RNA sequence: GUAGGGGAGCGUUCAGUCCGCGGAGAAGCCAUACCGGAAGGAGUGGUGGAGCCGACUGAAGUGCGGAUGCCGGCAUGAGU
RNA sequence: GCGAGAGCUAACUUCCGUAGCCGAGAGGGAAACAACCCAGACCAUCAGCUAAGGUCCCUAAAUGAUCGCUCAGUGGUUAA
RNA sequence: AACCGAACCUGGAGAUAGCUAGUUCUCCCCGAAAUGUAUUGAGGUACAGCCUCGGAUGUUGACCAUGUCCUGUAGAGCAC
RNA sequence: AAAGGUGAAAAGAACCCCGGGAGGGGAGUGAAAGAGAACCUGAAACCGUGGACUUACAAGCAGUCAUGGCACCUUAUGCGUGUUAUGGCGUGCCUAUUGAAGCAUGAGCCGGCGACUUAGACCUGACGUGCGAGCUUAAGUUGAAAAACGGAGGCGGAGC
């Protein structure tokens, strides 16, 4: 059986050139009028997971994409 | 018959069980627990019963294959 | 390689308990019986000397030890705890006071019980053992 | 009259095995006395002055022995071989 | 025979820990923007080279070496003096 | 291919059982109780190698004290006596002198009480 | 030194090759004070009556005291 | 054990801080005794010194020394 | 149709089993944890924490002294 | 469900002895009846006969250590083998546990059966080997007491 790709992880995770794993910062959908404008700015973004969380994601998409 | 494979080509496998040599009683598995049990399952992306990291993270953008250029 | 001897001897000696404190005499006797005092000494054999005791009836006891020292027997039936004072024991049957202490100071397995044998208490001045011509031993700390 | 950490008792013309000694079949070993096995007796310094003389007879491997260790409800079993090397030694000291 | 309660506590409650105090102590090197005190109030006043966020957090402005000024109790200052 | 037990189990078993002769009742005839008895035997063997070294020292000491006291000396005073005069004897050996050779042990006594004076 | 990780090995069937035994008697069984650091391994003798050891290499239905485990035989309770 | 709460300044109690041990630690001591005291066992020895703890007999080792105390078996379990 | 709050036979079927039992040859090396937070979670699981093997570094670790800064307990004290 | 095996060949034991018989002892056959039809080997539990040393004052997880007694001599006259007397010492195993000799679980006994595996042309490391800026084939085709062909595909090659 070919190991399947974890379709949830498709739109939320990114493989990197070196071989680290990325995602988008969170809290941006109704936690808005908070705000602060620098939070709202800092959140829409993107960023690298701390580390412990790497193996799993890697196993989520074997193809990298 | 003269021939022999390379030193370090073929390690003999783990035969768990088979006495106090040796991995006695529990064959690595530890004492009790869901991990101890014999069934196919968990599997790998199951954290606690909780609410998973991947499930907590925002989805971004659609998906498109488009064209890719051979370098 | 270490020396194991041979029980040849049968050595007999007379102790006079007259005026002697009970425990101490009990030590001299017990020990002469067990074997220690014998340069060859070998434990799993009995090598002790035979000990005649005389004048048990005049044994000394550190006051107020008579009227206060109690011996206790138990019979197996309820209310079996029978007790008797040193003075009582000493008038009824003194030999059993000496026997009782010394026997306390021997071991308690097969061999020890076997050692009781080589004790021969008599109260008062004489004994019946002159055929063993036993050699007299003085009460001393040494 | 001693070797490998331990005294022995010798008189004359007797074999004695002691722990493995350097040497070979027919070698000679001298030893300082600790006590005179005989007349008038001597001990201490007087003994050390007198000397003992002994021929290395043989090299040997002691009787076999297994080594068993055990501990309850731990599944701790240990089985091991053992042999204790010695040297046999005839005596003819002064 | 037995009892049936009924009392409880109104208490229990407390609040998650507020890791406060100084993080950068007397005689310590400092990168630009390294934080040196978390505090409730004006416990430690900024000196030269150190600014102060709204948390009354003291953070150093231009690298250097940390120095503590205790000006006789209740009026105290932390500063940076660069080496040389 | 399959590989039965064939022959191995019985060889193991006979090994244990043959270690176990002279054991009482089932302890020498049933494998398991043999094997078991033997675990406890393990404990006893190891222990008692050390312990017999403990025991023989004891014996020597007893005999020595005896000889010591024959000639009017306590053991302890006899042994400081020997160390003082730098006589350096095994107590195994001291025992054997004490038990086997009277006059000689006597001589050591006199030497030691001299070293005490 | 418990869980656990690591390392070097012992023994079992089958397989390839090499060595080689065997009716002046194989495997299996039985006794044994010898050997090896341990799994284990030989020597001799008794049994048996036709197949089999050692070495290197390969593959496993490969090593048991437990599971109120399974099949089987025989004990105890009892001359009750 | 020490530091606190809870508890009755109860529990072989409960919940935290801290050291050590047991857990996973055999060996000597504490009669017996996971925990306490001494002490971390690669194997062999019929060898020597020590630790805690001990040296009247069971039981290895002074029925030791000197100046006292208690006479109540206090010793060998509690208080106003 | 000798045990019916849903008969019996066979099949799905090796149902599922965060639960209990059980888990077999030897020696050598290191060697834990029972803490944190999160969990329809509390005897289960995720990630840290702790173990081991390997590859990297190359004294960065350890203890203890010196220097310097931080502290509000022990005590104490009554200035609120 | 359980079930298998004389012997090369039935030459399957005429005949004699005890017994109603069963069973056996002879004889005869056979290479061997140490193969006789409850017939290849014939382990262990378990039941007995005989012999060695032992036991009728004794408190015991049955061992272990030390010594003495008797006995024995084919890896055996010593480091002995068997057996014993007496002394010292000693709380079955497993499991489960903070903690097991536990009056906690399992177990009558011995013998056999009895539990970490297989798969994919999946994923990811360690070791090894062949090629190496390249490496590799799959279905299949032909051959086949062997293997060779087969480039479709797949992996590296650039990331964001
Ligand atoms: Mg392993
Ligand atoms: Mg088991
Ligand atoms: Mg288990
Ligand atoms: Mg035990
Ligand atoms: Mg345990
Ligand atoms: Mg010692
Ligand atoms: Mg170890
Ligand atoms: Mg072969
Ligand atoms: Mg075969
Ligand atoms: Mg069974
Ligand atoms: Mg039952
Ligand atoms: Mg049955
Ligand atoms: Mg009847
Ligand atoms: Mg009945
Ligand atoms: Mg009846
Ligand atoms: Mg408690
Ligand atoms: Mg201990
Ligand atoms: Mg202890
Ligand atoms: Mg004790
Ligand atoms: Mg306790
Ligand atoms: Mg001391
Ligand atoms: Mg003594
Ligand atoms: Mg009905
Ligand atoms: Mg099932
Ligand atoms: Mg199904
Ligand atoms: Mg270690
Ligand atoms: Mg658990
Ligand atoms: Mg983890
Ligand atoms: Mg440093
Ligand atoms: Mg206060
Ligand atoms: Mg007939
Ligand atoms: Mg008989
Ligand atoms: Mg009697
Ligand atoms: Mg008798
Ligand atoms: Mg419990
Ligand atoms: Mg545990
Ligand atoms: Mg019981
Ligand atoms: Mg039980
Ligand atoms: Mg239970
Ligand atoms: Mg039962
Ligand atoms: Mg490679």
């Amino acid at each position: 059986p070919k190991m399947k790709t974890h379709k949830m992880a498709k739109r939320r995770i990114k493989i990197t050139g070196t071989g680290k794993v990325m995602a988008f910062k969170s809290g941006k959908r109704h936690q808005n009028t908070g705000k602060s404008g620098d939070e709202i700015r800092g959140k829409g973004k993107g960023f690298v997971l701390a580390k412990a969380e790497w193996a799993r994601m890697k196993l989520m998409l074997p193809r990298g994409k | 018959h003269d021939l022999k494979p390379t030193p370090g080509s073929r390690k003999d496998r783990k035969r768990v069980g088979r006495g106090p040599g040796g991995t006695d009683k529990t064959a690595g598995r530890g004492h009790k627990g869901q991990k101890s049990r014999s069934g196919a399952g968990k599997g790998a992306f199951f954290e606690g019963g909780r609410s998973r990291l991947i499930a907590r993270l925002p989805k971004r953008g659609f998906n498109n294959v488009g064209t890719t250029y051979e370098v | 390689k270490t020396y194991i001897p041979k029980n040849d001897e049968q050595n007999w000696v007379v102790v006079d308990a007259s005026g002697v404190p009970l425990g101490r005499l009990a030590t001299l006797i017990a020990s002469r019986i067990r074997g220690k005092h014998r340069p060859d000494f070998t434990p799993n054999m009995i090598q002790g000397d035979f000990v005649v005791v005389i004048n048990a009836a005049q044994v000394a006891l550190t006051g107020k030890k008579l009227d206060d020292k109690v011996y206790t027997r138990y019979t197996g039936y309820q209310g079996g705890l029978k007790t008797e004072t040193a003075r009582e024991a000493l008038s009824k049957h003194p030999e059993r006071v000496i026997e009782h202490a010394v026997f306390g100071m021997l071991p308690k397995g097969r061999q020890g019980r076997a050692m009781h044998t080589r004790l021969k208490v008599y109260a008062g001045e004489t004994h019946p053992h002159s055929a063993q011509k036993p050699q007299v031993l003085k009460t001393q700390p040494l | 009259i001693q070797t490998g950490g331990k005294q022995y008792r010798v008189s004359e013309g007797d074999v004695i095995r002691v722990e493995s000694l350097q040497g070979e079949a027919g070698d000679k070993v001298e030893l300082k006395a600790l006590f005179v096995g005989g007349e008038q007796t001597v001990f201490g310094e007087d003994a050390g002055k007198y000397t003992v003389q002994a021929e290395v007879v043989e090299h040997g491997r002691g009787k076999k022995i297994y080594i068993r260790k055990y501990k309850s409800g731990v599944q701790y079993r240990r089985r091991t071989g053992h042999r204790q090397n010695f040297t046999a030694i005839k005596i003819l000291g002064i | 025979a037995h009892k049936k309660g009924v009392g409880s506590s109104k208490n229990g409650r407390d609040s998650n820990p507020k890791y406060l105090g100084v993080k950068k102590f007397g005689g310590e090197v400092v990168k630009a923007g390294n934080i040196l005190v978390r505090q409730r109030g004006t416990k430690f006043k900024a000196g030269q080279g150190v600014g102060m966020g709204r948390d009354h957090t003291l953070f150093a402005l231009s690298d250097g070496k940390v120095v503590f000024i205790n000006k006789g109790k209740g009026a105290r200052f932390i500063s940076i003096e660069a080496a040389q | 291919p399959r590989a039965k037990t064939g022959i191995v189990r019985r060889r193991r078993h006979k090994k244990v059982l043959k270690r176990a002769k002279g054991f009482w009742g089932s302890r020498s005839k049933q494998y398991r109780n043999a094997f078991q008895t033997l675990l406890n035997a393990a404990t006893y063997e190891y222990r008692d190698r050390r312990n017999k070294k403990r025991d023989f020292r004891r014996l020597w000491i007893q005999r020595i004290n005896a000889g010591a006291r024959l000639h009017g000396m306590n053991y302890s005073t006899f042994i400081n006596g020997l160390k003082r005069a730098n006589i350096d004897l095994n107590r195994k050996v001291l025992a054997d002198i004490a038990a086997r050779e009277p006059e000689a042990f006597k001589a050591l006594v006199d030497a030691s009480r001299n070293a005490r004076q």
